[PDB]
């Protein structure tokens, strides 16, 4: 009874980060060493847990949060980070517990002439709370003049698109992120690694 | 205060994207975020 991580990692379309995608994982076993030792990952930061004893442990619930960001911003998908992504698009809590995994998807999500399927939120009247998802599209009032719901002067559409092009530098090229949350709360614990 | 400057900075990156310079449009985006946090 295997945990379906291919649907998360090996999936076709990823979400824009402002509308990140969340998959619940319960009632299964999961060879994590497959993930760690498929070694296709420019990042594999884990917190409150060791990425080698993952097979040994079990958890109540697992969530798998996934999305695309450029490579610079991957540093922000870690507890405690500030910045345009961790502020306005996807925030991790101080007490995070889980892993964060990213790989370069220049082949997939870059297009000649710019790939605009991927947006981020640039404006937001305040920082995101942890795991808060704000898929709002209201016009952002930056100055003292009402926006009446239309873009204009200090009245900006809050989503800006990435311009993914294969000819970008490595920092501007799209990365696919998968953040796994290991929920250890008071419950039987239904998700277990390859070893008890 | 900054009411005018912001608009003009926003307009830059919008124009740059239109002209193709995507990395530069994105580096201005970054700076608009930092500019609006700076109190
Ligand atoms: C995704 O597919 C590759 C090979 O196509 C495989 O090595 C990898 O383990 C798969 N991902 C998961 C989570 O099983």
């Amino acid at each position: 009874n295997l945990c379906p991580f291919g649907e998360v990692f090996n999936a076709t379309r990823f979400a824009s980060v402002y509308a990140w995608n969340r998959k619940r994982i319960s009632n299964c076993v999961a060879d994590y060493s497959v993930l760690y030792n498929s070694a296709s990952f420019s990042t594999f930061k884990c917190y409150g847990v060791s990425p080698t004893k993952l097979n040994d442990l079990c958890f109540t619930n697992v969530y798998a949060d996934s999305f695309v960001i450029r490579g610079d911003e991957v540093r922000q998908i870690a507890p405690g980070q500030t910045g345009k992504i961790a502020d306005y698009n996807y925030k991790l809590p101080d007490d995070f517990t889980g892993c964060v995994i990213a790989w370069n998807s220049n082949n997939l999500d870059s297009k000649v002439g710019g790939n605009y399927n991927y947006l981020y939120r640039l404006f937001r009247k305040s920082n995101l709370k942890p795991f808060e998802r704000d898929i709002s599209t209201e016009i952002y009032q930056a100055g003292s003049t009402p926006c009446n719901g239309v873009e204009g002067f200090n009245c900006y559409f809050p989503l800006q698109s990435y311009g993914f092009q294969p000819t970008y530098g490595v920092g501007y090229q799209p990365y696919r992120v998968v953040v796994l949350s290991f929920e250890l709360l008071h419950a039987p614990a239904t998700v277990c690694g390859s070893n008890s | 205060d900054k009411e005018w400057i912001l608009q003009k900075i926003y307009e830059i990156m919008r124009r740059l994207d239109e002209e193709g310079h995507g990395e530069a449009s994105l580096r201005v985006s970054d700076l608009i975020y930092e500019f609006m946090k700076k109190d």
